[PDB]
């Protein structure tokens, strides 16, 4: 169910972005890896790890 | 035993590769005539030895010939790559196994070639002084000749005598422009001259430290062409002020661009005196020094400019004096592009954020079947998010412009099709009133956006400043500086978006310079570029009939260009502006026209661009923002095809055609734009019926189609999938890969892709119409990721959606039904929404069946 | 209205950048040439004494401006130097051991010598 | 965004926080690091 693991990695980037989080450098950078490889997913559990990962 | 040649006969004129260190002959009065001249030319330092025992050989001969390497880059093949894998591993650049880098031959991935191709300009700068050498002792031995590339290995010691003829010595010329030609946009490849950079002009020593003011190098220039285009029989002007009104500036802006790597950056660019407004010492821009161009002093110059007012003061906000001069000076190592400064103290950077996601599209599409485990539509395309370094990210791309020159006696006939290709249309110096004014709210440049956009200054400079600024640009320079910023929205891939909005005054000057043909071409139809064209009512289906017009078998297929606003090349970006020009002449001094150019040139080609604070120097490319930018990469699509279809003709051996019709159409065409120089009406009229015969084009702002019979192709005739993209190579500095390019072998169906569409042959009405349909997947993820501020009022998103529905209308004739559901699920959201508050009830079938059959008439 | 303003502020941000920059060792270029034409890729090169450098990494802090500097053939004193979160740096941290935890451009403010 | 709790009921459904749990579970054995450990572990 790849759908809603892209939908919420994309709700959570944007709730991340919200907490105004944007001070650190490769802090963001690495989220935004994360999310950029979540919305190009393949795999669900990828996926999954990837936005397990990034909850924290 | 098959290579590269150069033929014009009576009847074969091609350049193809045609099949035929010591090469040894198979003539008697010919070998005669090779052994007499090769006697009496001997004592120049650029000949390779002969021997006259019917064998006339050569002797050091690199095994290819100056000729391969030019065709090879001429025509790569990613496929067929072995003669420039040889030729860049035998002479040093890397080395065989330096083959598997994926994406070795690009210039995007691995741009390490830019390294591995400039360890050659060493090995071309030395045959073309040789060269040089050779013309000077023909001259001074009296004998007319010919200059072709198949003659002359790749250390550069000429070969290959005994076709001209005995004249009287101290009266001899030689026909170059072959030579010289061919030879041409490689030298800037492998940047052959930069070693005239240096003290004794030589890599093992400093660079020649240069004064810091020295900036026009004419006399510099000029011993550069005396040294290597003393031969160019045509009255070169160092700066192109002097050549006379068109097409000796593509001539001559054609030397300039070679010449211009041999002085450091730091010369370029504007030129500053220093203006003592009342007193003041204002160090203004008052000429400049193209890279292309040349010195172009300003003509007009003002001292003590005692009162101001909006004309001088915009002239002058325009250069970069003011800003690049006073200014703390900045330096960015993340780049590779040159810098300048910096307007405030601290640099700055800005991240990009995720688009909004739509819940009730997701739920609807949940629910009513669709987001299931294995639809055939699945989603792909989101609102990315970007990174801190993303401005400057964007800008570094531009490392691709590398400055290419473009060959100039054949790009001299196409600036000419292209003239016909416009020939239906307008076009004239008009007015400001003339100027209906389109797309206001835009952009505007670096000074200028922070204070608006371009309808802030449009409602500013009254009709006869704006002429005043025209004129002015018929006689001044200005340079500019863009913006580019970053573009939010939807996509499937991870790079970013890059919006460049250039001055308010290239604009208020290019649009009174060629709104007329703007509206002339935004006003046709059955054309063969489609910009503006209506987007319904059989639209598209008339559009396809008229690309059919008298199609012999259409195997329709179109194209894309890799990153087209910035590998865009240098000498086809002036073609094209002064293509957009040609209907001027009855109404502007030729004077003005090249001043016109001159303002483009810069205010394009290269000039300042604040990225975020760091103000470089746009080395090349396109302005995305900019309004003639579309009509004008059109212009370049054409002659990008046209070219395709020069080089086939040429690539294709008419011997062994039996044809007979277009063989005599190659052949004059040879004669027209390599071997003469006036415009031969006649042959343009004749080949531009030509290809609105058989290679009927269908061209949307840098978008295109085409419909080609595949007969001819198949024996080689028009421009087929390959020959477009082997010189896109060498002439873009860019690489397309074929996977990337599709054909449609059956017209029953429509084209695979046009402006992201593809179409259907369904029977409305029991008629054969065709319709195209977007990509559901698209419209799917265009859906539930919203772009702007809706949550407010709807409005926009629900016209959104109504687009949205407009192009998934044809999924409702599509075979497949989930498709159809797509619109069904369009429709009753829509219908949810209007609830919530039959033609102009958009909440019914009707609607959208009546914005797409064929022969209806409302708004 | 407004284009009054607009084309006031043009002339108005010409002449405050000339009161940034207004001195007489560019006078003293101007005079070492002809009549005034001189590339304009050249001017902050010289009348400035405020360069600033964005360094990415750190094998670039190595190979490049380090702790005073010499560049475009003057000397740089490197003044406050700051990261890519607009916070203060001190010079001891650049170094391969606590390199992987500062704001890696580093912006130097260093002044002409 | 307060949805997002309401996806992750979902996402929870059929996941169980994998990671989450590994964290959780390296708690679990006496483990407890100083900080959490970038997804330090004393004894
Ligand atoms: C005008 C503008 C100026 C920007 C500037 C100035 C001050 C120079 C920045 O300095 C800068 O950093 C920017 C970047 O964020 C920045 C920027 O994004 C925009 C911008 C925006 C936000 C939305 C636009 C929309 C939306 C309603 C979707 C259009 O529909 C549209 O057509 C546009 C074009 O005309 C358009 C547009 O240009
Ligand atoms: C909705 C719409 C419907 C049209 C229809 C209907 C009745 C099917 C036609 O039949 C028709 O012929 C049109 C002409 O092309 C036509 C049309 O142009 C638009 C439209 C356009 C082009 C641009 C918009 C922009 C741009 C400047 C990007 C906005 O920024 C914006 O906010 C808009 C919303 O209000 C906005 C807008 O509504």
């Amino acid at each position: 169910k790849m759908s809603d693991v892209k939908c919420t990695s994309v709700v959570l980037l944007s709730v991340l972005q919200q907490l105004r989080v944007e001070s650190s450098s490769k802090l963001w950078a690495q989220c935004v890896q994360l999310h950029n490889d979540i919305l190009l997913a393949k795999d669900t559990t990828e996926a999954f790890e990837k936005m397990v990962s990034l909850l924290s | 035993v098959y290579r590269a040649f150069d033929i014009y006969n009576d009847k074969v004129a091609g350049f193809a590769k045609f099949l035929k260190y010591f090469v040894v002959k198979r003539t008697f009065s010919n070998y005669q005539h090779e052994e007499t001249i090769y006697n009496l030319l001997k004592d120049c330092p650029a000949v390779a030895k002969h021997d006259f025992f019917p064998h006339i050989s050569r002797q050091r001969l690199t095994k290819y010939t100056m000729a391969d390497l030019v065709y090879a880059l001429r025509h790569f093949d990613e496929g067929n790559c072995d003669t420039l894998k040889e030729i860049l591993v035998t002479y040093n650049c890397c080395d065989d196994d330096y083959f598997n880098k994926k994406d070795w031959y690009d210039f995007v991935e691995n741009p390490d070639i830019l390294r591995v191709y400039a360890n050659l300009g060493e090995r071309v700068r030395q045959a073309l002084l040789k060269t040089v050498q050779f013309c000077d002792a023909m001259r001074n031995a009296g004998i007319v000749g010919v200059l072709t590339l198949d003659n002359q290995d790749l250390n550069g010691n000429w070969y290959d005598f005994g076709d001209f003829i005995q004249t009287t010595p101290g009266s001899g010329v030689p026909v170059v422009d072959s030579y010289y030609s061919l030879l041409m946009p490689i030298l800037t490849l492998t940047r052959a001259l930069t070693a005239e950079s240096h003290v004794d002009t030589d890599l093992t020593k400093p660079y020649i430290k240069w004064d810091l003011l020295k900036y026009d190098f004419t006399e510099e220039r000029l011993k550069l062409f005396d040294r290597y285009f003393k031969y160019w029989d045509q009255t070169y002007h160092p700066n192109c002020v002097n050549c006379l009104d068109d097409r000796c500036i593509l001539h001559c802006a054609n030397f300039n661009v070679l010449f211009s790597t041999v002085f450091p950056p730091t010369s370029f660019g504007p030129l500053v005196r220093k203006i003592f407004v009342d007193g003041v010492p204002f160090v203004v821009s008052t000429g400049y020094h193209f890279r292309e161009l040349g010195v172009v002093h300003n003509q007009d110059v003002n001292l003590h400019s005692s009162r101001l007012s909006f004309k001088e003061l915009l002239v002058y906000a325009a250069d970069p004096a003011m800003h690049a001069a006073s200014g703390n000076l900045l330096l960015d190592k993340r780049t590779t592009c040159f810098s300048v400064a910096a307007l405030t103290n601290n640099v700055a950077f800005q991240t990009v954020k995720p688009g909004n996601f739509n819940k009730d599209f997701y739920d609807f599409a949940v629910s009513k079947g669709f987001f299931k485990e294995g639809s055939s539509v699945e989603l792909k395309h989101f609102f990315f998010a970007q990174d801190g370094n993303a401005a400057i990210s964007d800008y570094d791309y531009y490392r691709y412009n590398l400055p290419t020159m473009c060959d100039i006696r054949q790009l001299l006939f196409v600036v000419e099709v292209v003239d016909k290709y416009f020939d239906c249309y307008d076009g004239g110096c008009i007015n400001a009133n003339q100027v209906i004014v389109n797309n206001l709210d835009k952009s505007a440049g670096f000074p200028f956006n922070k204070w608006g956009k371009a309808r802030l200054y449009y409602d500013s400079m009254s009709y006869e400043d704006q002429d005043a600024l025209f004129a002015y640009t018929k006689r001044n320079v200005i340079p500019t500086i863009t913006q580019m910023n970053l573009k939010y929205a939807i996509s499937a891939k991870n790079r970013a978006r890059t919006v460049a909005g250039v001055s308010i005054c290239s604009t208020m000057t290019n649009r009174q310079f060629h709104q007329k043909l703007l509206k002339s071409i935004a006003a046709t139809r059955g054309a063969t570029v489609v910009i503006g064209t209506s987007k319904f009512y059989g639209g598209w289906h008339n559009m396809l009939k008229t690309v059919y017009s008298d199609v012999e078998n259409p195997h329709l297929m179109g194209w894309d260009y890799p990153k087209c606003d910035r590998a865009m090349p240098n000498m086809l970006r002036i073609m094209a502006s002064l293509v957009l020009a040609r209907k001027h002449t009855t109404c502007c001094s030729l004077s003005h026209r090249f001043y016109r150019l001159a303002n483009e040139c810069a205010q394009v080609l290269s000039e300042m661009v604040m990225c975020g604070g760091s103000l470089y120097v746009k080395p090349g490319g396109t302005s995305s923002g900019d309004a003639t930018t579309a009509y004008a990469n059109s212009v370049f699509n054409i002659c990008q095809a046209v070219t395709a279809n020069v080089n086939a003709l040429l690539s294709t051996d008419g011997n062994k055609i039996a044809d007979k019709y277009v063989r005599n159409l190659q052949h004059r065409l040879y004669e027209c734009l390599y071997r003469n120089r006036d415009v031969d009406t006649d042959f343009v009229n004749e080949f531009y019926a030509y290809l609105r015969k058989h290679f009927s084009m269908m061209i949307l702002s840098d978008d295109a189609v085409v419909c080609f019979n595949s007969t001819y192709a198949s024996q080689g005739l028009v421009a087929s999938i390959k020959n477009f993209k082997s010189v896109l190579y060498y002439q873009n500095n860019v690489f397309m890969s074929e996977a990337k390019c599709w054909t449609e072998t059956d017209l029953t169906k429509g084209p695979h892709e046009f402006c992201s569409q593809h179409t259907m042959l369904v029977k409305q009405g029991d008629d054969y119409v065709y319709l195209p349909y977007p990509d559901p997947s698209r419209i799917l993820g265009a859906g539930c990721f919203v772009d702007d501020i809706v949550k407010t009022d709807g409005t926009l998103m629900i016209e959104r959606f109504v687009s949205l529905a407009i192009d998934a209308y044809p999924l409702t004739k599509h075979p497949n039904q989930e498709y159809a559901d797509v619109f069904h699920l369009y429709l009753q959201y829509i219908r949810k929404l209007h609830d919530e508050l039959n033609t102009s009830r958009y909440w019914e079938p009707e609607f959208y069946e009546a914005m797409y059959t064929p022969h209806t008439v409302l708004q | 209205d407004k284009r009054a303003k607009v084309t006031s502020a043009m002339q108005t941000m010409l002449f405050t950048m000339l009161r940034k920059l207004d001195n007489d060792a560019l006078n003293n270029i101007i005079n070492n040439a002809r009549d005034g034409c001189v590339p304009l890729n050249i001017i902050p090169l010289t009348t400035a004494a405020k360069l600033m450098v964005v360094i990415p990494d750190y094998n670039t802090y190595k190979n490049t401006c380090d702790g005073t500097f010499t560049y475009a053939s003057a000397l740089w004193e490197i003044q406050q130097v700051v990261d890519a979160d607009s916070k203060i740096v001190q010079l001891s941290e650049i170094s391969m051991d606590n390199s992987p935890n500062l704001a890696w451009p580093l912006i130097v403010t260093a002044l002409r010598a």
